């Protein structure tokens, strides 16, 4: 043994393959990768980058929340994605397109908004 | 000359006056989309009357757990 | 949000046309509003109602356009 | 006397254990001067909620010609039967003329409409036997 790199040689993890979930959501965008049965190993938000309910809400707070979750994600070696998106927000594609630009491979985009038959009475914004 | 090339349902009085059934759901798939959406008549191929009576036996299969009713299950 | 696709990571195509769950989605007809059983066509006549010098001049660029006599 | 179509349901471990039900059914209608014009099996089918802790159940159907008091009478086995777990049964409708109608169904039920908890197998020993030939 020398003296230890300067930059690490190694990885401790290298599951490959998971799912970048996002909920691009009324108010914000979280987004979160998981591995490929749903157990989330990291996760980062639109809101929590220094934006309120005003500005969390948006694409390009979206586009940041995704870099930090790429981010988040990077000891488990994973660079392999499919994306799951839902709720009514914008942080549904320049939120990708930034995961993409943070070194993952995507593959495959689905949406998992459940839609109802009927179903329940809605909540209310503005009185609508 | 006689006859000419009938639609489904057509050129006839006495076919599709009782509804069209459900318990054959392998043709109700047919009917439906990939988010489990009824098809109005133009896509079915049939006129006013069948598609009423397609819809019924369509929306039956469905809440009988028979047939698809969204892409996703649990 | 995102619906599904053949597509290879599709977010560099610009599309927003059928990209939706509600937001400007078909199932925004019973989602947070009443019954009405005259507004959805009453809208529609309305909405058109107040732009009519710029309709007029489409109308009149086509009359004139039409005959074959200039 | 009446055409009728008769729906059932038994648990996933019971779906194989459904022909010994049918053969009570038949003998019923049989006894009756009714006649069994089609036998058939719809398989398992995924529940938005457990009946007795446990997501998924098995369908069979039956179409006959039977005295509607019979069907009457069925409907009611089933609805104070706590194996058959639930019914539907309904009035004026009859079979297809059809030899192994059920497969192309059997089908659509494991491919778009489960969960596909259980074997194909299993829910298999029900019902219309599957003719490819046929249908």
């Amino acid at each position: 043994a020398k003296a230890p790199i300067r930059a690490r040689k190694r990885v401790r993890k290298q599951v490959s393959d998971g799912v970048a979930h996002i909920h691009a959501s009324f108010n914000n965008t979280i987004v979160t990768i998981t591995d490929r049965q749903g157990n989330a190993l990291g996760w980062a938000t639109a809101g929590g980058s220094g934006f309120r309910g005003s500005r969390k809400s948006t694409p390009f707070a979206a586009q940041v929340a995704a870099e930090r979750c790429a981010d988040a994600v990077k000891e488990y070696g994973i660079k392999n994605l499919e994306v799951m998106v839902k709720g009514p927000g914008p942080g549904r594609e320049s939120t990708i397109r930034a995961l993409n630009a943070a070194g993952f491979r995507i593959t495959n985009i689905t949406d998992v908004t459940p839609i109802p038959h009927n179903g329940c009475r809605p909540p209310k914004k503005r009185r609508v | 000359a006689r006859y000419f090339r009938r639609r489904k349902f057509c050129r006839f009085t006495a076919e599709g006056v009782q509804e069209i059934d459900y318990k054959d759901i392998a043709t109700l798939k047919n009917y439906i989309t990939e988010s489990g959406k009824i098809v109005p008549s133009r896509i079915t191929g049939t006129r006013a009357k069948y598609q009423r009576q397609l819809a019924r036996a369509i929306k039956r299969a469905r809440y009988l757990s028979l047939l698809p009713y969204t892409d996703r299950h649990q | 949000p995102v619906i599904k696709v053949r597509e290879n990571e599709p977010f560099d195509v610009a599309l927003r046309r059928f990209k939706r769950s509600c937001e400007k989605a078909g199932v925004l007809a019973e989602v947070r509003r009443r019954e009405f059983y005259e507004k959805p066509t009453t809208e529609r006549k309305r909405a058109k109602a107040s732009a009519v010098k710029r309709h007029a001049k489409k109308l009149a660029r086509e009359n004139a356009r039409r005959t074959r006599l200039y | 006397m009446r055409h009728y179509e008769i729906v059932f349901m038994v648990h996933p471990d019971q779906s194989e254990q459904v022909p010994g039900m049918i053969e009570r059914y038949t003998a019923a209608i049989t006894g009756a001067e009714g006649k069994i014009h089609r036998l058939e099996d719809w398989g398992r089918r995924q529940l938005a909620y457990p009946i007795n802790k446990l997501h998924k159940a098995h369908y069979v159907l039956m179409n006959v010609e039977a005295p509607q008091e019979v069907i009457d009478e069925l409907e009611t086995t089933f609805r104070f039967n706590d194996a058959v777990i639930r019914s539907m049964v309904m009035r004026t409708k009859h079979a297809v003329t059809e030899a192994s109608p059920m497969v192309k169904a059997k089908d659509e039920r494991r491919e778009r409409r489960d969960d596909f908890a259980n074997e194909t197998a299993d829910d298999a020993e029900a019902g219309d036997s599957e003719e490819e030939e046929e249908e």
